[PDB]
């Protein structure tokens, strides 16, 4: 089928002014019958486009920093980033346009290392406003941590809730280089004013052991 | 020299269709072959296909063969490309890109958005505070189209503010928290207020939020 593009790693955590190495691997040959390997990098910044870094292998496109450099051959190629600096933030793809259909990597992501941030979890209630409305969605904050793996878990007098929870997540921050995530859990008001114990447990690297926090009502 | 300026967001229902375009100027038009890219969160990057202004030849991507369909307009140096039958599947950024010869620079892309759903304004509720730091916020739920804005107290207020993405709810409605961090001391002597902006409603809302 399609030629598949497989990145190594998917993120990739750097201190400024570090090198970086990002690789990817190819299913298929991408030697062309006219010699060239048609093998692409590009650097996609948050809200914008991708932007083509090194072309055919190691072809360095015009404006691109020298920093930037491609190499490899056939199904093993490797993107060098010598000084990485606050610009090379974001996700990095290989993509190649040897053989029909022209595929992409799923993307490397590189980001800025800190030390390990437990979350600052808090847990907050409907609003008595929304109940009203006829709703009750309950939202629980991770904030300023690091690394970006978290996992929340929502429970409802003991029972598991599985399915009706929405996450999102910020992008890292600019300054303190850690993230934010909020969880809501929507339940009817019949159903919230069934039970009690409305608790978020959060597992993270840089806690001891899953923290909870919990309201009764 | 080089630029790829492409059409609008489209926000239009399934079965739909809609055309984006791509005006380019910076080179000649005819000597070079333009390219359209899927970007969506499901199936990440993917080339739809490849059309020659020159002769009008076109080669696609068999996934996408029916669904896209390549033209161009010389006389304004515009490609298009036309989607058909749309599903939520079809929801994406799509980009339109020159060959690498001419820098292979990409057009800033157009979102399409396929969805049932009307315009409508956002309700705000209050995440109210309850040692040292406190966290409060907003939710700002079920309106339609995105953006909401917020800011906190009339833009005054920015440290440790963070406005999460928007969550698409499976009623087709877009749901988001925006939260702030402040000392535990301020509650009660120090006002906040999260000021909610949903232009394509005109909903303006100004929500104060306390214990």
């Amino acid at each position: 089928s399609d030629i598949e593009l497989t990145q190594s790693p998917l993120s990739l955590p750097v201190s400024l002014g570090d090198q970086a190495s990002i690789s990817c691997t190819s299913s298929q040959s991408l030697l062309h019958s006219n010699g060239d390997t048609y093998l692409h990098w590009y650097l996609q910044k948050p809200g914008q486009s991708p932007k083509l870094l090194i072309y055919t292998l190691s072809n360095r496109f015009s404006g691109v920093p020298d920093r930037f450099s491609g190499s490899g051959s056939g199904t093993d190629f490797t993107l060098k980033i010598s000084r990485v600096e606050a610009a090379d933030l974001g996700i990095y793809f290989c993509s190649q346009t040897t053989h029909v259909p022209y595929t992409f990597g799923g993307g490397t992501k590189l980001e800025i290392k800190r030390a390990d941030a437990a979350p600052s979890v808090f847990i907050f209630p409907p609003s008595d406003e929304q109940l009203k409305s006829g709703t009750a969605s309950v939202v629980c904050l991770l904030n300023n941590f690091y690394p970006r793996e978290a996992k929340v878990q929502w429970k409802v007098d003991n029972a598991l809730q599985s399915g009706n929870s929405q996450e999102s997540v910020t992008e890292q921050d600019s300054k303190d280089s850690t993230y934010s995530l909020s969880s809501t859990l929507t339940l009817s008001k019949a159903d919230y004013e069934k039970h009690k114990v409305y608790a978020c447990e959060v597992t993270h690297q840089g806690l001891s052991s899953p923290v909870t926090k919990s309201f009764n009502r | 020299q080089v630029k790829l300026q492409q059409s609008g967001a489209e926000f239009v229902k399934a079965g739909a269709s809609v055309k984006l375009s791509c005006k380019t100027s910076g080179y000649t038009f005819n000597n070079y072959w333009i390219h359209w890219v899927k970007q969506s969160p499901g199936q990440g990057l993917e080339w739809i296909g490849e059309i020659d202004p020159s002769d009008g030849y076109s080669n696609y991507n068999q996934k996408f063969k029916g669904k896209a369909t390549l033209t161009v307009d010389k006389s304004s140096s515009t490609a298009y490309m036309h989607l058909n039958s749309l599903t939520s599947e079809d929801s994406a950024v799509y980009y339109c890109t020159s060959s690498t010869s001419v820098g292979g620079s990409w057009g800033q892309g157009t979102t399409v958005t396929v969805s049932s759903a009307s315009t409508k304004g956002p309700s705000v509720f209050p995440l109210a505070p309850s040692g040292g730091t406190a966290a409060l916020g907003c939710l700002v739920k079920d309106y339609f189209p995105e953006p909401v804005t917020v800011s906190w107290n009339s833009g005054a207020l920015t440290s440790g503010v963070h406005t999460f993405p928007a969550v698409l709810q499976s009623s087709g409605l877009y749901s988001l928290s925006s939260v702030v961090t402040v000392p535990s001391s301020s509650l009660g002597t120090q006002t906040y207020i999260c000021n909610v902006n949903h232009k394509p409603s005109n909903t303006k809302v100004d929500k104060k939020v306390e214990p």
